């Protein structure tokens, strides 16, 4: 966190404040102030062990707060999450007896450097020639999320078996979590008890949801979600599940039973899947020529992904095309001449409280000192009708 | 009523956009090229349902 | 659709979520001085005038830097002034801990710490491991690894 | 096309435009022989852009040859997509499922891409989505029906 400084202790700062304040206590009779002159040995000598006490002497603090979430909040450390799909098994013909295809089944890609294997045995029934089980990550790290249809080795040739695919594209793969998300999951512990504001009812919904989700409370918001009519002892839920849609009835049943025995007596709970609004880019901008066109696209698309990820987005509020161009800009290496947001310049605002932006298209226009315009359009959302 | 909450034979969510064919007999996954005489235009469905 | 959902008491699906707050005495800055040492191996002298913990522990332990041991033995700032004729724990180095620093000397980084040596790459706790309760009823009590036998017989 | 119905073709010249995709990246100009309208990219008139489906022996799930020969820069992404560095231009396709090729591999004309529709139905439906320049979509046209390479 940012706990205050106690003491200096950088390297060279202490040699010369050392030799200053020498100079200050002899009244003048020391007069060797070089930091880098024959004193510099014993100031330097000194210095090392002073920087490597004092660098420790300033950590009371933090390791204080760090002592109380740990031991009285017990929170886990998150060491980094596997990446999870959802596989397909094909078999050859139609059995006349139950197939197993094993637990712990190694499947990869064309490269098979990219490796899964299956959480559980998968059952495929008599007379079907088909089954789908969920497969884990060989190890952690953002480079196991994989997309749709990308696995397809399966390294062990099983008798019957003709064929395996990815249905999902492989997600939440992870290498550690943050440290300011760390520090918020601690802050909502500390306070969750009786959800009674927007925001607990939204982090207690999203924390049993999984993660990867969003939630939107509104009070007093009837089954007509019009807000010119309120209703007290009502709160409308809207959700968004794990995988970024909208979310499933059953997931809406979990989450309505989950939270159930929370609620306040007499008072009605209303949940209902959430709303996203398609955000088309359009951006012409001037380069600096340190880097490729491709580079600068994919690092704008990372970037965009980044800013537009349902966890760093708010329901119901606008998209600023200032936020957005700052987004894009801080990618660098480049400079924004215009960005057009849905055939405008302008700021645009959700239809309702409860609509979430995703971001579908991006239009690039990249000229350089060169004279050449790189030209590209980018389809982010997966449609099949593109 | 054949929606995508039914399971064919094969057992795979039944998708009716998809290009499929139920057929009596055949194993599944077998590919039939089926030509409508109106028009002399083939397609090649696979047997999945049954 | 939206559907609508009234007061409960008991759900199971709530019931997951309950615990959350698990207060463990693990690693940490208070929870480092856990284990006391009794008089079995302790020493009661008396604060005389020109003593102070570096001598104590040049004395009784041999060592200047030892000094902690004691101050961890009487839990006592240091740095805060002792009365004259105050009783003092100083422990033996006879019945002692040692503080020998454990490495595995071939890792694949090379040479590595290692505080307890269950919690490291030397457990072999799960190394083939068959899911049968009776070996894990037979790795509770010995801590039986490996079966000696296979045989069809 | 998205409003029409799917029409067998022998040539570009016989066709019609596809949709204005995910935020009207196409725009339209008249050529010489064509029957209808021509779709390009925003800023590139070159590049052409078009929706259609591959078939053989009646099966939508043949295997898709390169339209062009050159190197191969990127697969994958939220759609099926295989892009080509042809030297002067760039060719992609979206809409592809299970890649046969890899990035940085170098692709002759008529080499399988990989396939149009996978076995394990992944949505189990879908058409072949094209940019590229007017030559060799009309020559990728041509050796589609006679076969020449």
């Amino acid at each position: 966190l940012n706990a205050p400084q106690l003491v200096v202790d950088d390297y060279e700062q202490l040699i010369i404040d050392s030799l200053v304040h020498t100079n200050v206590v002899s009244n003048g009779e020391f007069t060797d102030l070089d930091a880098s002159g024959f004193m510099r040995p014993f100031a330097g000598t000194m210095a090392y062990a002073g920087s490597e006490l004092l660098y420790k002497a300033n950590l009371a603090s933090i390791a204080a707060a760090k002592s109380f979430f740990k031991n009285v909040l017990g929170v886990p450390e998150d060491t980094g999450t596997k990446a999870t799909t959802t596989l397909q098994f094909g078999l050859s013909a139609s059995l006349s007896t139950d197939f197993i295809v094993p637990i712990n089944f190694q499947v990869s890609d064309l490269s098979g450097t990219l490796r899964f294997y299956t959480i559980g045995n998968l059952v495929i029934p008599a007379g079907a020639t088909f089954g789908t089980i969920e497969a884990i990550a060989e190890d952690i790290g953002e480079k196991y999320n994989v997309s749709a249809n990308f696995i397809d080795q399966y390294s062990t040739p099983l008798t019957y078996l003709q064929y395996v695919t990815n249905i999902r594209p492989a997600t939440n793969g992870r290498s550690g979590e943050t440290i300011d998300n760390l520090i918020e999951r601690c802050a909502q512990i500390i306070r969750i008890r009786n959800p009674v504001s927007a925001l607990d009812f939204e982090q207690l919904a999203e924390l049993t949801m999984g993660e990867g989700s969003r939630c939107k409370a509104i009070g007093l918001l009837g089954i007509n979600k019009i807000v010119t009519d309120p209703q007290p002892g009502v709160v409308h839920l809207f959700l968004l599940d794990v995988n970024g849609n909208p979310a499933d009835p059953v997931t809406i049943s979990t989450v309505g039973a989950t939270l159930q025995p929370r609620i306040m007596l007499g008072t009605r709970l209303l949940i209902s899947p959430m709303e996203v609004l398609n955000i088309e880019l359009e951006l012409i901008a001037l380069s600096d020529s340190s880097k490729t066109f491709q580079q600068l696209a994919d690092d704008i698309l990372e970037a965009l992904k980044v800013f537009f990820n349902p966890a760093n987005l708010t329901p119901g509020e606008p998209v600023l095309i200032e936020e957005v161009k700052f987004a894009i800009r801080s990618v660098g290496g480049l400079s924004i001449s215009y960005l057009q947001m849905n055939d405008n310049a302008i700021n645009i605002p959700m239809p309702n409280q409860w609509t979430i932006p995703r971001f579908s298209y991006i239009g690039f226009e990249l000229t350089d000192s060169e004279g050449t315009v790189y030209r590209d359009n980018v389809v982010t959302v997966t449609n099949p009708e593109e | 009523g054949f929606d995508s909450s039914d399971l064919t034979a094969n057992g795979e969510r039944f998708n009716p956009e998809g290009i499929t064919a139920a057929h009596e007999s055949l194993p599944f996954g077998t590919l039939v090229k089926v030509t409508w005489a109106v028009n002399n235009k083939s397609v090649v469905v696979r047997i999945n349902d049954r | 659709t939206t559907q609508e959902f009234l007061s409960k008491n008991k759900t199971i699906e709530s019931e997951l979520l309950d615990l959350l707050i698990k207060p463990n005495t693990d690693d940490s800055i208070l929870t480092r001085n856990k284990q006391a040492i009794a008089d079995r191996d302790l020493f009661d002298i008396e604060w005389e005038p020109g003593q102070s913990l570096n001598k104590l522990a040049t004395e009784y332990l041999g060592d200047s830097f030892a000094w902690q041991i004691i101050a961890d033995a009487n839990g006592i700032d240091p740095t805060k002034e002792i009365d004259i004729g105050a009783g003092l724990k100083v422990p033996d180095q006879k019945a002692l801990e040692n503080s020998i620093k454990k490495f595995i000397v071939n890792s694949p980084t090379g040479k590595q710490l290692i505080s307890d040596a269950k919690q490291s790459i030397l457990n072999l706790i799960g190394v083939g491991d068959s899911n049968t309760e009776f070996s894990k009823t037979l790795k509770d009590c010995i801590g039986k690894v490996v079966n000696f036998s296979f045989d069809n017989t | 096309r998205s409003g029409r119905t799917v029409k067998k073709i022998t040539s570009l010249q016989q066709s019609y435009e596809h949709w204005r995709g995910t935020g009207g990246y196409t725009a339209y100009k008249q050529l010489s022989g064509f029957s209808s309208p021509v779709s390009y990219m925003k800023g590139r008139p070159n590049q052409l852009v078009y929706d259609f489906i591959l078939q053989q022996n009646g099966n939508q799930s043949c295997p898709v040859p390169s339209p062009a020969s050159g190197r191969v820069v990127a697969t994958g992404g939220s759609n099926g997509m295989v892009k080509i560095d042809t030297g002067g231009g760039e060719v992609r396709l979206l809409h592809m499922s299970n890649i046969r090729v890899k990035p940085g591999q170098n692709v002759i004309r008529g080499t399988i891409l990989g396939t149009q529709a996978s076995v394990g139905g992944t949505s189990t439906g879908t058409h072949l989505h094209i940019e590229a320049n007017q030559f060799i979509l009309e020559s990728y046209v041509q050796s589609l029906v006679t076969g020449n390479w």
